[PDB]
């Protein structure tokens, strides 16, 4: 007897949902998280002109590492033993 | 004093802490059922056999119980004998009776 | 501070009253060393063990079978002492450690018996209307033990 | 004809050896026995994860029963045992239940007792003792 | 499927560990080819690796029979009377080694579903559940609603 | 031996009897039964529990 | 223990009946105590293939 006009839960009438003692909790908890990040991110320790440039070197060297590993790209070597010892198939009792 | 449970049933347990610290001991005897609290076992000793003109009469009438019922009521007598319901006691088919373990595996 | 008997003025569980700390460390004392008689005389047999191992804790007694699921690096026959027994009871006392009883204590033995595969267990992947179908047979290594003996010494 | 198929019988009992204990018609024709056994094997490996989790569920109901016995309810039981630091998983738990009932009796006492000691000590804030079957040993 | 297979529960063979150890295995029935590639690995295992086998674990006794076959294989027998046949068809040196190792690490169980990971022998010792323990008596063994 | 009870391997007829001889030799007087616990005496699927007490 | 095998079973997957009052009390918290001891869910040896059930008399 209790029907809701098609796919209760879009559109203009919808079956309605309510907010339990579990969802009130679980918010408020998160809540309290986030204003301990709030609090932690407030103090800065180096005030943006001290960290000018204090990890230039260390990026440049990660980068070169970066740029030196993608042009050193090349087919590898060919060995003679390899076509060699594909010649061990028809090998009997010797 | 205080126990934290009742130590009439099972067991009487005492706790205990090490003086390290590092370990709990529990010790716990089991407790007999007294004397007093069990009842005489009942002991039936019904004879009605005995007629004083045979003796072996009597061995005669020991094998006088003998019933037949078709299948309803002896389901119906089933049913209210072990409390379950009716749908027990039928049989089943070939296909269900053939497919069943007969060596089934045995732990311990 | 006074509230007359009402049905809700008093909690309604009984008001539990614990012991005084001095004579209960005595009494500690003296259960313990029940205990440490009990076992330095032996009075006990057939104990067993609760003991944590390769990620399970196997309720363990003497002369079983483990199987676990992933290789040793043991050669069958040898002898193995497994570590954190986190309980140890026999009949009439139990002993518990926090969380792990002492290694001095509690001393278990085990046998490695057998090292096998298992059965083929099969993973497969559906998806309707999708073309999606994958299939893969895995067995995993296995490994049996046997517990041989868990003893118990009075240091305690 | 170049190079039609010989083997194809051996593929037929591949799919049907997995299907000789079926009903119907699935146990014999090859259309219907590969639909079948497609979703046999699917429920299969989607029924391990409902095996660990029936499983505990079943050993929290015979943990519940056996501490219902001793009037403690479940969650006080592994609270308060955790409380003394003691892990033991449900399974050891119930195994203790069914097997070993005077070590269960040991813990139940041990629970309650560690539950009576966070009452008094939310009464009094602690000052003195703070219990005794309190105090966690501290590793480093 | 488990349902489709059979099973079996976890046991030893003759209750191995409690005394003396015994090893498994009885035999491995080796039968390679003189000629023909599909032989090579196992005709490198007899080149190298069976005599120290042999000697490792001196329970089992190794033949090698050298037949024309184009499929190797090898037989390994244990002591509950179990038959296991493996072939060793076009593999390397160290795969016919794993093998040969597995099969002699292993007892001549079935290898089904193993059904319940544990097999205690006598599992309760405080005594096992009825519902007549945790449950306290009574004075004279009254039942409820009782007079005398 | 390992898993076997003691009378799955000596197969005894009358164990009262032979109990009330050992009682005899440790100079026990002899064991009176007491029924102990039951549960459900009308039925066809009963419980009982006996126990044998000495003095 | 050391109940011999069958006698051990027996006393272990036995039936208990079990007497409840009415006389004032809420239908459904007598039916919830029914409901525990007739699944047989206050066993610790339960489970829902093996049969443990009990009586439950209601007066
Ligand atoms: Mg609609």
């Amino acid at each position: 007897r209790g029907r809701i006009p098609g796919r209760q839960w879009i559109g203009k009438h919808r079956r309605p949902r309510f907010v339990s003692l579990r969802a009130k909790q679980n918010m408020i908890r998160r809540l309290e998280i986030e204003a301990e990040n709030h609090y932690w991110l407030s103090m800065p320790y180096m005030t943006r002109e001290q960290e000018r440039g204090h990890a230039a070197v260390r990026r440049r060297e990660a980068f070169e590492a970066i740029k030196a590993a993608a042009t050193s790209k090349f087919p590898p070597h060919r060995f003679i033993a390899d076509q060699l010892d594909h010649l061990n198939v028809t090998k009997k009792w010797s | 004093t205080y126990s934290p449970l009742p130590d009439d049933y099972n067991c009487n347990v005492e706790l205990a802490l090490t003086s390290d610290g590092r370990t709990i001991v529990c010790y716990h005897p089991s407790v007999d059922i007294p004397y007093e609290h069990t009842k005489p076992i009942p002991r039936p000793d019904p004879v009605h056999n005995n007629e004083e003109t045979h003796d072996q009469v009597l061995k005669t009438r020991l094998e006088e119980k003998v019933e037949h019922l078709e299948e309803g009521p002896m389901i119906e007598q089933l049913s209210k004998m072990f409390f379950t319901t009716k749908h027990r006691w039928y049989p089943h088919g070939r296909y269900h009776r053939c497919r069943k373990n007969l060596n089934p595996p045995k732990d311990r | 501070g006074y509230v007359p008997k009402t049905s809700l003025s008093s909690p309604p569980w009984p008001e539990v009253v614990l012991p005084d700390p001095v004579e209960e460390t005595r009494h500690h004392a003296e259960v313990v060393k029940k205990v440490n008689e009990m076992i330095v005389t032996g009075q006990y047999g057939r104990l067993f063990a609760v003991v944590h191992f390769a990620s399970r804790q196997w309720k363990v007694t003497s002369e079983d079978l483990i199987l676990i699921g992933n290789e040793l690096d043991l050669a069958c026959g040898e002898r193995i002492r497994l570590e954190k027994v986190l309980l140890v009871g026999a009949d009439n006392f139990t002993l518990l450690g926090k969380p792990l009883l002492g290694k001095d204590l509690v001393r278990v033995e085990a046998t490695v018996i057998e090292k096998t595969e298992s059965w083929p267990r099969i993973i497969m992947r559906f998806r309707k209307r999708k073309n999606f179908k994958k299939k893969r047979i895995v067995t995993t290594p296995q490994t049996v033990l046997r517990i041989n003996s868990i003893e118990i010494a009075p240091c305690l | 004809l170049r190079n039609r198929v010989t083997d194809r019988y051996f593929r037929i009992q591949e799919v049907l050896k997995h299907a000789r204990h079926f009903r119907g018609r699935k146990n014999r024709c090859y259309r219907l026995a590969v639909r079948t056994v497609i979703r046999a094997f699917v429920k299969c490996t989607k029924a391990r994860y409902l095996k660990k989790k029936n499983m505990r569920t079943l050993w929290i109901n015979r943990i519940t029963a056996a501490s219902q016995e001793h009037g403690l309810k479940y969650p006080a039981l592994i609270g308060n045992l955790v409380k003394c630091q003691v892990e033991l998983n449900r399974k050891v738990l119930a195994d203790l239940a069914i097997y070993e009932p005077k070590t269960f009796k040991s813990l139940a006492a041990l629970a309650s007792r560690r539950r009576h000691e966070g009452f008094a000590a939310a009464l009094g804030d602690g000052k003195e003792p703070e219990g005794i079957f309190s105090r966690v040993v501290q590793y480093h | 499927t488990a349902r489709g297979t059979p099973s079996r529960f976890l046991a030893s063979v003759l209750h191995n560990g409690l005394g003396r150890y015994v090893q498994q295995l009885q035999r491995l029935s080796f039968s390679v080819s003189r000629d023909g590639a599909s032989s090579r690995g196992a005709r490198e295992f007899v080149e190298r690796e069976v005599i120290d086998f042999a000697r490792r674990n001196p329970g089992v006794v190794i033949y090698v029979n050298s037949r024309p076959c184009c499929v190797p294989r090898v037989v390994a027998e244990y002591l509950n009377g179990a038959v296991r046949e493996e072939s060793i068809h076009c593999k390397s040196v160290e795969e016919i080694s794993t093998l040969v190792q597995k099969l002699a690490d292993q007892s001549g169980l079935d290898v089904i579903r193993i059904r319940k990971p544990f097999h205690t022998d006598n599992p309760s010792i405080q005594g096992q559940w009825h519902p007549f323990t945790n449950k306290p008596t009574t004075f004279r063994g009254l039942r409820p609603r009782e007079v005398q | 031996m390992t898993g076997k009870e003691l009378f799955e391997m000596w197969k005894i007829i009358n164990p009262m009897g032979l109990l009330v001889e050992e009682l005899k030799k440790r100079n026990v007087s002899a064991p009176e039964s007491r029924l102990t616990r039951q549960s459900g005496g009308t039925t066809a699927l009963p419980l009982y529990f006996v126990g044998l007490y000495c003095d | 223990s050391s109940f011999s095998r069958a006698p051990q079973q027996w006393a272990t997957f036995a039936r208990i009946w079990y007497l409840l009052d009415g006389k004032m009390q809420p239908p459904g918290k007598l039916a919830a105590m029914a409901s525990i001891r007739l699944q047989g869910l206050h066993k610790p040896v339960y489970h829902a293939l093996s049969d443990c059930g009990d009586h439950v008399v209601i007066m």
